[PDB]
């Protein structure tokens, strides 16, 4: 009854199930930077970055080599930009080398749109990142967990 | 693709044909053995070289070979 | 004498058969007299007793470590550590070598040579068995009578 | 709302609602082991939840009652709502 | 030719079918014709029903298609099964019973492919064959 | 119909079949043109689904090797029994339980390997038993050698009527399948009679033999002076006076008026303070219950008169939106296979031997068990490889019914359809799951082992450092420890002082003291879940797809058990669901040993030991673990190096033999090696060879000799590896605890 | 005796695990009697 086949296609690899198709699933799919209508492959690539920065600063700050040092945030703070370029670095390489030069007007699989959604998701990133360091830096329920 | 051979030795048992899980082997016509029939190969790039049609042949040494060679995506099975 | 000193005159010997004593009685001190655990460790202790006064009495040649030590290169003065054991040996590993391939043979010639093989005829076997005991001169007349040696030609062989 | 591709659910909170007080009224039964104090399940749930209000960043300690109240009418209120759902939806 | 309007085996669906890769490259189809509604195995996995008449499935292999092919063959008596191969352009191509009958039997107007006029003890060796086109046959 | 029926000599019995080995199978009845048929006789002796077709034959063939293995388990508690007659200081151990070791068994003097009958005690040496059987009789109130004599007749005459049965049953009269297939009658009878009454009838003897019995022998008087159970049983004054309810009679019982019984039926819980073991008058009354529970539930099924439940019916009812058909078609794959009732009984078997392995530690249930610490450990661990090979068990029966019985006409869309349709999915989340699992179990160890060796002790997962509480399990420690009087309102102690109390000693000795979760526990039993989740990926894999997959679309008809596919598809090595179990074997393997060395550990560290005049408590070990077992090294040096000085110290002394067998063990495992690593091709060349030598002498066998199979190889390198690891940890287990202990 | 069941005992394990007993009682006996027999006596 709940379970059917995907796309009433029987012999698809898949199969449609309330996690896999329900109104909630498709409703938060379809509004994802990733999948939302409108967004150019840049403005997605901004999102996800500034989502992603973000949550990366903590755990570098509070487990991070210098986490009971005076300085903890700082150096949480430059780990996640070292990530944030290496993941840049990958996001680029992987672009150059899976789409081709053709031009299907940025769609997020070309070449071009895959550039402007590396470029968005690394200046995100690196804003996202900032933004948590200040957040942190000048709230202590931030810097204690609330303890 | 894998390359399949076959040899003179072949007595048109037709097992190899049988038992290859493609279409890759097919009887042809002979005149080299009592049944008048010959083993051959002419879809040799669906072949996936799991050696079926080796097993399923009675003559002493195979009369069917087949040599494992570059790998494509129907030779290593990929579904995906 | 070869290289080391006779085991019979050993100080290291003597302190070991001492260890060995002395751990047998202290663990027979802990028994009544007359109890089956003390008359296994009494007979213990005299086993332990007369080992090592016949390997003394052998003429065993025995190294600094105490334990005799074997001198196996020929020596006649020490035949009995490694030659004539050796000899007994070979005698029953041809005994058996010989009345196997004769029974091997015997199934050969059969109806079913793989059911005499699985399920024996055990009269032939213990036929062979019998036979096994000149085992020497009967090989060396297969030999040359050329029963034992195959040819070349008559062997299955892989190609080169 | 589609609880599938094209299968509609219902999803209504009234059936919510009847299990809760399907499971919380039987809660009410008091006992006067020390868990409970003297009162039933629901009844001390809602205590220990004051209690510990009045003392807000601290959790309740390890050994606490809270914590096997919470458990207990939790897993019963669960297993209601489980089985309220499967009456309302295929022998509603 | 294949007609791409005939039913399918009712199937309820499975997570071992074709996936982009049959999209993007290669999809093989089967068709069929029963003579009743059986109970059959899928090649992926799950059981199906087949129709009383012309059934097409469509798979990510060619082993998958011929298997299929060889549990309807003795499982059931059905030997009416076409293979196909269908690439993006949609140029289906007819492959299993190529010559309308079975390989397993000889049919006047195939030529032999792979037939080698010797034994395999007559192949000649690498080195002879090295730094050469020779060929080891 | 619930009805008998039987064949009238169905076999006649006769030798002509015994001198044809493969009788029962029609490929290897031609006879041995190769060594490769030896191995295939022994290999399908008895898989009878093979031998024919007939479910009545195989049915019979089950029922009549049943009745033979419990001849055989009879055999061996009679010969137990007589050991501990004729060959034991029971005597001893009875008089002084907490200064003599248990002994059953004594060598014979001929190699000097008279050394192994050691010192154990009461003017006894022998070789020092481990299997508790000294407890189980005082338990059972057994007080001289004539009574285990008696046992051990017993047990033979058992042996003899059940070889007698089998043989009737197959020869006789045989019962046919409609016998058979009644699932109803066949769970009432075992559930009502067999259980309940066998739990009711413990209850009557502990309650007129081993309480009064146990009760004197706490007391101190001596078993010689103690009276005899039939004396017990007829003077109703002699047991009034320990139990003074048995002057009221059974007049409470059935006026229910059950109260009356409280001196010798009570929930007391805890432990015996003088045996150290739980209340006999507590296990009466839990069997007496469990009588009482098994009777009623052994009537829920319809077998004659009307009144009962059918299974079919409440599996066909069971039925929801996500599981289409649901339980629908269960009843007949139950009732037609026997490999589907194998896997669920050997899965159910394998987990009910862990948790008797998990219980019977915490709540030690013989009189002093609990101090003898060789017992308690070599049980766990022996009950926990029990429980691991079920489980493989199960899963490869699962795999075979798979293979075999398994007809998707009459699988359609019921739940065994429908996991077959997402298998997939569930092996994906699987992977991805115990990869999680691997990594932050396991890279912690790996992380405080570098941080250890860099000097950032401070930055370690330890008690002293970043901590991993197990929370949780301290939490439900908590409620147990509280529950006496508050949720068991009237237990007096608690279920086991495990989760909380006070020491239990006996005999200067800890016997139970609370034991305590931190860190290192919470990575363990992390790394325990790890293992676990690994071996149930590698055992559903190979069920899920035995029948077929993307890589093979035709595999139930390669079988259950074959080597490969062939080289093709890029190498199809090991695909079936037997390499499935192979492979889940070797990781049953990981599991138990990581759970036994983590037991082992635990419990001489932070259980086990001394207690002195203080009341501290100095253990075997002393706290190692806590700080130690957090490191691969850790457990490499303080465990492992530490612990292996008992046992490779052991030349010279009664554990010589744990040493010999510590050494040969290795070897095995070792040996396993050259199957494990190795194919069949290089052997058989090298046959060729050896072949050649001896036709060079003009004679060859008969029966051609070949390599092993590939299967057969690879199921000879995992009985050798599991064999030698296994061994090992034998050895080194038991002279370490015998040692300490 | 029955003709089958002295086949049965002529099968290949039965005369292994006899003959293998049998040896091994002899050497057994040959250490019991003449123990700690490291050299052959000259
Ligand atoms: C690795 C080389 C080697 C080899 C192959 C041998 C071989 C031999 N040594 Mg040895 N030997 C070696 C190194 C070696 N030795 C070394 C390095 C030393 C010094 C440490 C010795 C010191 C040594 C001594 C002192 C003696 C031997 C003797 C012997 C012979 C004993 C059997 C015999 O005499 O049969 C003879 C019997 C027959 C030919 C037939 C018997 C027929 C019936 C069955 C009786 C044998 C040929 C003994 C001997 O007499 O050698 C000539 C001997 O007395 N060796
Ligand atoms: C108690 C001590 C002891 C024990 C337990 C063993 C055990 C063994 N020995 Mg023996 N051996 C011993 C003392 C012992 N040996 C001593 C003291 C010597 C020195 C003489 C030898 C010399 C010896 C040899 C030379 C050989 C063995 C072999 C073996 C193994 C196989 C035997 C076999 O299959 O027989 C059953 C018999 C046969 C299958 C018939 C063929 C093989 C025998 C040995 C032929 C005998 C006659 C032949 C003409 C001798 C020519 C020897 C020359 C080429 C050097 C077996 C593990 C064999 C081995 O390891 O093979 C790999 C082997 O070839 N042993
Ligand atoms: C825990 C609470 C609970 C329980 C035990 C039941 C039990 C039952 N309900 Mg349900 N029901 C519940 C809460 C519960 N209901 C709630 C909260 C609602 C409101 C939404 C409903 C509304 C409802 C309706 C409208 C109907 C039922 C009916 C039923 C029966 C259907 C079968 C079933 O559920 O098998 C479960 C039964 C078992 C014995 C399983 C035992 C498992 C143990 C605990 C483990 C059964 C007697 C039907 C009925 O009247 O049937 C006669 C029916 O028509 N229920
Ligand atoms: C089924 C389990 C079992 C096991 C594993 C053993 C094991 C043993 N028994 Mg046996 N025994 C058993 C059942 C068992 N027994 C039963 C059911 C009885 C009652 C009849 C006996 C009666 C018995 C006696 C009377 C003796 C043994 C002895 C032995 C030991 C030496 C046996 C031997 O070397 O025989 C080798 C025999 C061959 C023919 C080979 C050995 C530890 C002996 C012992 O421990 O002596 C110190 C001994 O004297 N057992
Ligand atoms: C071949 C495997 C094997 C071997 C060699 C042993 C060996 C041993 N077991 Mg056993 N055991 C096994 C498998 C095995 N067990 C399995 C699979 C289980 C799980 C069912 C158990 C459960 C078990 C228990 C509970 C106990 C032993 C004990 C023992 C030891 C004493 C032997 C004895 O006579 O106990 C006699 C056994 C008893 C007096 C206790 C019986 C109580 C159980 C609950 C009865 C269950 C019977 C029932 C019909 C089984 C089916 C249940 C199912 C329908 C749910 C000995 C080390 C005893 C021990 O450790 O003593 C110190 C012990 O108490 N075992
Ligand atoms: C199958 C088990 C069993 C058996 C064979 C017996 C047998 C007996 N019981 Mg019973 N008895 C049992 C279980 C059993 N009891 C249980 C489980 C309880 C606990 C409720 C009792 C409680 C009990 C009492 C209190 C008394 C007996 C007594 C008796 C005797 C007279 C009836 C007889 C020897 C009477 C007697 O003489 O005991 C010595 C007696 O007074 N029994
Ligand atoms: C209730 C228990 C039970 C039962 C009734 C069966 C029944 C069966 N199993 Mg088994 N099985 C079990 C438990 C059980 N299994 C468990 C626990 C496992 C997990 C290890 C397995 C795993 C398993 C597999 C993987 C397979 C079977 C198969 C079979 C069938 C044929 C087995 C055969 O011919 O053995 C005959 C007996 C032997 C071959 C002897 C094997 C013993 C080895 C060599 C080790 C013995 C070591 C021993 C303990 C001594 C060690 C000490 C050393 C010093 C000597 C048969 C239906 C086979 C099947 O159905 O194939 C189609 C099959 O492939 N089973
Ligand atoms: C301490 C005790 C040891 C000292 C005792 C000495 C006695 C040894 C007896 C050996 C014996 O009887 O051999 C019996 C064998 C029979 O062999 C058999 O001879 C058969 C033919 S026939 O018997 O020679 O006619 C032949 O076919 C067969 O294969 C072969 O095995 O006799 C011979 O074949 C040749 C004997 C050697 C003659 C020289 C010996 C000189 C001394
Ligand atoms: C037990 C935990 C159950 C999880 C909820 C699951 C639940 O209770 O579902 C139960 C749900 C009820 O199904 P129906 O009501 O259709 O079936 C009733 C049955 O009695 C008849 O077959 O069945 C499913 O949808 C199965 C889905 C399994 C879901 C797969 C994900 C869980 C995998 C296991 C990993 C769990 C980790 C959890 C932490
Ligand atoms: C699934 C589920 C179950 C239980 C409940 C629960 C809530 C936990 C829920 C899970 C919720 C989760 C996972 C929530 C996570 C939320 C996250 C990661 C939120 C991230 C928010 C990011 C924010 C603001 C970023 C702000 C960045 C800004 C301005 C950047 C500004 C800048 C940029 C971008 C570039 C130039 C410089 C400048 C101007 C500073
Ligand atoms: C060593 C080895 C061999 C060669 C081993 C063979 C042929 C075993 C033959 C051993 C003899 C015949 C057994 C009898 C002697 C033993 C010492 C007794 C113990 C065995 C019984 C208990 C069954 C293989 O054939 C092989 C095949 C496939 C994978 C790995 C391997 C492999 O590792
Ligand atoms: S099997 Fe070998 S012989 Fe028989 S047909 Fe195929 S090739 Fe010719």
């Amino acid at each position: 009854q709940f379970v059917k086949p995907y796309n009433d296609d029987p012999f698809v690899g898949n199969l449609a199930t309330p996690v896999s198709t329900s109104s909630f699933t498709r409703s938060f799919l379809s509004n994802l930077p990733a999948y939302r209508s409108g967004l150019s492959p840049l403005l997605r690539g901004l999102e996800i970055g500034m989502t992603h920065g973000y949550f990366l600063v903590g755990p570098f700050y509070k487990l991070g080599p210098l986490r009971n040092s005076d300085v903890a945030l700082i150096s949480g703070l430059f780990s996640s930009i070292g990530l944030i370029i290496i993941l840049a670095a990958c996001l680029a390489i992987y672009g150059v080398v899976s789409f081709n030069e053709d031009d299907n007007t940025d769609s997020l699989q070309t070449s071009r749109g895959w550039k402007q959604f590396t470029s968005g998701w690394l200046v995100g990133s690196i804003g996202g990142a900032s933004f948590a360091y200040i957040l942190i830096s000048n709230i202590v329920f931030l810097q204690t967990s609330g303890l | 693709s894998h390359a399949v051979k076959v040899y003179d030795t072949c007595i048109g048992c037709t097992q190899c044909v049988r038992a290859c899980p493609c279409d890759v082997l097919e009887m042809v016509s002979w005149d080299g053995c009592k049944a008048g029939q010959i083993a051959s190969a002419p879809r040799t790039e669906d072949c996936i070289g799991c050696k079926r049609c080796e097993t399923a042949c009675p003559t002493d040494f195979l009369s069917v070979r087949v040599y494992l060679g570059g790998e494509t995506t129907r030779s290593m099975g990929l579904a995906y | 004498v070869a290289g080391l000193t006779p085991c019979k005159d050993s100080k290291d010997f003597q302190r070991r058969l001492d260890g060995s004593v002395k751990k047998l009685k202290t663990r027979l001190a802990k028994y009544e007299k007359g109890t089956p655990p003390a008359l296994a460790l009494e007979k213990q202790i005299e086993r332990t007793q007369a080992r090592f006064e016949r390997y003394g009495k052998a003429g065993l040649l025995c190294g600094t470590d105490g334990l005799p030590h074997l001198i196996t290169d020929g020596r006649w003065s020490h035949s009995g550590e490694f030659v004539i054991p050796g000899l007994f040996f070979l005698y029953i590993a041809g005994w058996i070598g010989w009345v196997g391939r004769s029974y091997v043979l015997f199934a050969r010639e059969s109806d079913k040579p793989t059911e005499k093989e699985i399920i024996l005829d055990v009269p032939a076997a213990l036929s062979f068995v019998s036979t096994g005991f000149i085992w020497p001169v009967s090989a060396f007349k297969e030999f040359t009578s050329g029963n034992l040696i195959a040819d070349e030609s008559e062997i299955t062989v892989s190609p080169r | 709302f589609e609880i599938s591709d094209g299968v509609e659910f219902d999803l209504n909170p009234l059936v919510l609602a009847i299990s809760f007080l399907g499971w919380s009224l039987p809660g009410l039964l008091p006992s006067n082991i020390p868990l409970y104090g003297g009162k039933g399940l629901t009844t001390a749930l809602f205590a220990e939840i004051g209690e510990h209000l009045q003392t807000f960043p601290a959790p309740p300690p390890i050994g606490d009652p809270f914590w096997v109240i919470l458990f207990i009418w939790h897993s019963g209120l669960f297993a209601t709502m489980i089985f309220g759902t499967i009456g309302y939806n295929g022998y509603g | 030719t294949l007609n791409l309007q005939i039913p399918s085996p009712t199937f309820e669906g499975s997570t071992g079918g074709w996936l982009r890769a049959a999209e993007v490259e290669e999809k093989y189809a089967i068709t069929w014709t029963s003579g009743k509604e059986q109970v059959f195995e899928m090649p992926t996995g799950g059981a199906a029903i087949m129709r009383k008449g012309e059934n097409l499935l469509y798979l990510a292999r060619k082993e998958q298609c011929l298997a299929l092919g060889t549990q309807l063959k003795t499982g059931f008596k059905i030997t009416d099964y076409k293979i196909y191969r269908i690439f993006p352009s949609g140029e289906v191509q007819y492959l299993h019973p190529k010559d309308g009958v079975f390989p397993e039997k000889v049919n006047a107007g195939r030529i032999g492919v792979g037939n080698v006029s010797h034994s395999i003890g007559k192949n000649l060796n690498p080195s002879q064959i090295k730094f050469t086109n020779k060929s080891f046959n | 119909k619930v009805s008998i029926t039987v064949d009238k000599d169905p076999v006649a019995t006769s030798f002509e079949k015994w001198a044809q080995p493969g009788h029962f199978s029609r490929t290897l009845a031609k006879g041995p043109k190769t060594t490769t048929w030896i191995w295939n006789l022994h290999a399908d002796a008895h898989d009878f689904d093979s031998h024919t077709s007939s479910l009545e034959d195989i049915s019979r063939k089950i029922f009549s090797a049943h009745f033979g293995q419990l001849s055989i388990i009879f055999l061996w508690l009679s010969g137990m029994y007589f050991h501990g007659a004729r060959f034991s200081n029971y005597s001893a151990w009875l008089s002084n339980p907490t200064a003599v070791k248990p002994s059953a068994q004594v060598v014979w003097p001929i190699v000097g390997q008279e050394v192994l009958n050691g010192d154990v005690g009461g003017g006894f040496q022998g070789v020092q038993i481990t299997s508790g059987f000294f407890q189980i009789w005082r338990a059972s109130g057994i007080t001289s050698e004539v009574e285990l004599y008696w046992c051990a007749l017993a047990g033979l005459l058992m042996s003899g009527l059940m070889i007698f049965a089998g043989w009737f049953h197959y020869h006789k009269a045989a019962p046919k399948l409609e016998w058979f297939q009644n699932a109803e009658s066949m769970l009432n009878h075992h559930l009502s009679g067999l259980l309940g009454l066998g739990c009711l009838s413990w209850a009557g003897h502990q309650i007129h033999v081993s309480l009064p019995i146990n009760k004197l022998l706490d007391a101190g008087v001596a078993p010689q002076e103690i009276p005899l159970p039939h004396e017990f049983l007829v003077n109703r004054d002699l047991m009034a006076q320990l139990y003074p309810s048995f002057s009221k009679g059974l007049v409470p019982f059935f006026t229910l008026n059950w109260s009356e019984y409280s001196d010798f039926l009570t929930f007391k819980g805890g432990l015996n303070p003088v045996t150290g073991g739980l209340w006999l008058s507590d296990t009466a009354h839990h069997h007496l219950a469990l009588a009482v529970l098994f009777i009623v539930a052994g009537h829920m099924y319809r077998t004659n008169w009307g009144i009962g439940h059918s299974m079919k019916e409440i599996l066909e009812a069971h039925k929801g939106p996500f599981t289409g058909e649901g339980h629908k078609g269960l009843y007949e794959v139950l009732i037609t296979s026997w490999h589907a009732q194998l896997s669920i009984n050997l899965a159910m078997l394998g987990s009910l031997s862990i948790i008797i392995a998990h219980h019977m530690y915490a709540m030690p249930p013989y009189p002093y068990i609990a101090t003898d610490y060789p017992t308690q450990l070599s049980l766990f661990t022996h009950h926990m490889w029990i429980g691991g090979f079920c489980v493989c068990g199960a899963a490869a029966h699962a795999g075979i019914f798979m293979v075999r019985d398994y007809n998707p006409a009459q699988n359609y869309n019921n739940l065994l359809d429908r996991v077959i349709r997402h298998r997939d999915a569930i092996i994906s989340h699987l992977n991805w799951i115990c990869i999680f699992l691997g990594f932050h179990s396991f890279g912690l160890y790996i992380h405080n082992d570098t941080m250890r060796a860099l000097g950032r002790t401070q930055d370690m997962f330890s008690d002293t450092a970043i901590q991993l509480k197990p929370v949780f399990a301290q939490w439900v420690q908590n409620i147990h420890t509280v529950a006496p009087g508050n949720t068991t309102p009237n237990a007096l102690a608690t279920a086991s002082y495990a989760f909380g109390g006070n020491v239990v000693s006996v005999g200067n000795k800890v016997a139970m003291m609370p034991i305590s979760l931190g860190t290192a526990d919470f990575m363990v039993h992390h790394i325990h879940a790890f293992t676990i989740h690994v071996t149930v990926l590698i055992l559903l894999k190979g069920v899920l797809f035995s029948r077929n997959s993307r890589l093979i679309p035709d595999k139930a008809n390669l079988g259950f058990r074959f080597p490969c596919d062939g080289p093709g598809r890029g190498g199809t090595c090991q695909s079936s669901a037997w390499d499935s179990v192979f492979l889940g074997l070797f990781w049953m393997y990981n599991c138990i040993s990581v759970v036994i060395f983590h037991f082992s550990w635990k419990m001489q560290s932070d259980v086990w030991g001394t207690v002195q005049a203080d009341n501290t408590v100095t253990h075997i070990t002393g706290g190692n673990f806590a700080q130690s077992a957090i490191t691969i090294n850790g457990w490499l040096r303080d465990f492992l190096w530490a612990q292996a000085s008992q046992v490779i110290q052991s030349y010279g002394s009664s554990l010589s033999a744990y040493g010999l067998i510590f050494l040969g063990a290795h070897f095995i495992w070792a040996f396993s090696l050259m199957f494990l690593f190795s194919g069949r091709g290089y052997w058989q060349e090298l046959i060729e060879s050896v072949v050649w030598a001896h036709n060079k002498l003009n004679f060859a066998p008969a029966i051609q000799p070949r390599a092993l199979s590939i299967t057969q190889g690879r199921a000879v390198g995992l009985a050798h590896y599991l064999l030698g690891g296994i061994g090992t940890t034998w050895a080194f287990f038991l002279a370490r605890i015998i040692s300490v202990g | 005796m029955d003709s089958n069941f002295l086949k049965y005992l002529s099968t290949a394990p039965v005369l292994l695990t006899v003959w293998l007993s049998f040896t091994a009682g002899l050497v057994i006996e040959a250490n019991r009697f003449f123990p700690d027999m490291l050299y052959f006596p000259m």
